[PDB]
């Protein structure tokens, strides 16, 4: 069944679900254009960001797992004869959302995944390098100009690399979800109070 | 504030039938998910059946398949287990659930994820 993969494997946001993650982003979004602490580093970045991310996700929003091409990607094929795979495609998740993040770039959510959502996660340089395993699952919320989702996940990643050592620094604002991180480099992390949750099928977009 | 009433629980004779009834008061909308679980002796909740109100798609246990039908009355907001050929095995109780996202709850999520909305539970004792 290789040539039967899909585009990509993931979990995809329900309909409703989908809708309140993507509200929420749109909330930060405006927030953030409007915090001075963020209109100072213009410079290292009135800027609309909903107008700037303005290549929407056009389908649900999701988490991918992994990216396939149909089976032409590396290691397609062994990700998805896993029984784990097999078994869970198609079934219902409860993810949690524990931060927003703004770059240059992209937008996206911080998805923590459970020990038992880690065996979905598909078995590296120095991007991912001394992190946990699974650190890249986000769900982007939107791209800049000529940006292509795939850099979502690298962004994330680099701000993940900051917050490691603390180097997220002393917080910049005190917002009612959470506090607000200025990361350097046009870089801003929203750590949640307390984790959304999110409802997803783990499934497959064939494109 | 939703609430789920249960009914149609009780004694059987293995091989026999019974038919699980659940009200749920206080929905504001249509597109929503109902479902049954069952707490057998020494196990854990387990899903049975779920179904969504709108699609109707509906998820099966794979022990209760061609056995269970899982059905619903628009009108009523009220879900049905129509349960055929019980076994022994199929003893335990049995726990309305609901909730308010109809694609996540028909799928009869495991109980590590949840439900939004749970009934109080009916025994179901097959002899």
């Amino acid at each position: 069944e290789k040539d039967f993969l899909p585009l990509y494997f993931g979990w995809f946001l329900t309909k409703k679900s989908s809708e309140t993650l993507r509200k929420a982003g749109q909330v930060f979004l405006e927030e953030l254009g409007n915090h001075k602490a963020f209109k100072k580093e213009l410079r290292h970045f009135k800027l609309e960001l909903v107008s700037y991310f303005g290549k929407r996700p056009p389908g649900v929003l999701h988490c991918t797992t992994k990216f396939c091409d149909y089976g032409k990607a590396a290691g397609a094929e062994e990700y998805a004869q896993q029984e784990v795979v097999k078994r869970s495609y198609g079934k219902a998740f409860k993810l949690s959302i524990s931060a927003l993040f703004v770059t240059p770039k992209t937008a996206g959510a911080q998805v923590v995944l459970t020990d038992q959502e880690l065996q979905l996660w598909p078995s590296k340089p120095s991007a991912s390098e001394g992190l946990p395993p699974g650190s890249r699952a986000h769900v982007t919320l939107g791209c800049a100009a000529d940006v292509q989702p795939v850099q979502t996940g690298l962004d994330l990643l680099d701000i993940l690399q900051q917050v490691k050592g603390g180097s997220q620094g002393e917080a910049v604002g005190e917002l009612p979800r959470g506090k607000l991180y200025s990361l350097g480099k046009g870089r801003w992390m929203l750590s949640l109070t307390k984790k959304m949750e999110v409802k997803a099928i783990f499934t497959g977009y064939y494109g | 504030e939703v609430q789920l009433e249960e009914s149609g629980g009780g004694l059987v004779q293995a091989g026999g039938s019974l038919t699980l009834s659940c009200a749920a008061s206080g929905f504001t909308f249509d597109d929503y998910a109902m479902g049954w679980y069952r707490q057998a002796p020494g196990k854990e909740r387990v899903g049975v059946s779920c179904i969504s109100r709108t699609d109707g798609y509906t998820y099966y246990l794979d022990s209760v398949k061609g056995r269970f039908t899982i059905s619903t009355d628009h009108a009523k907001h009220t879900v049905y287990l129509q349960m055929n050929n019980l076994k022994p095995d199929d003893t335990g109780l049995y726990y309305c659930a609901a909730d308010a996202d109809p694609e996540y709850g028909s799928r009869c999520p495991d109980p590590y994820y949840g439900m939004d909305y749970w009934g109080k539970g009916i025994l179901v004792t097959v002899s």
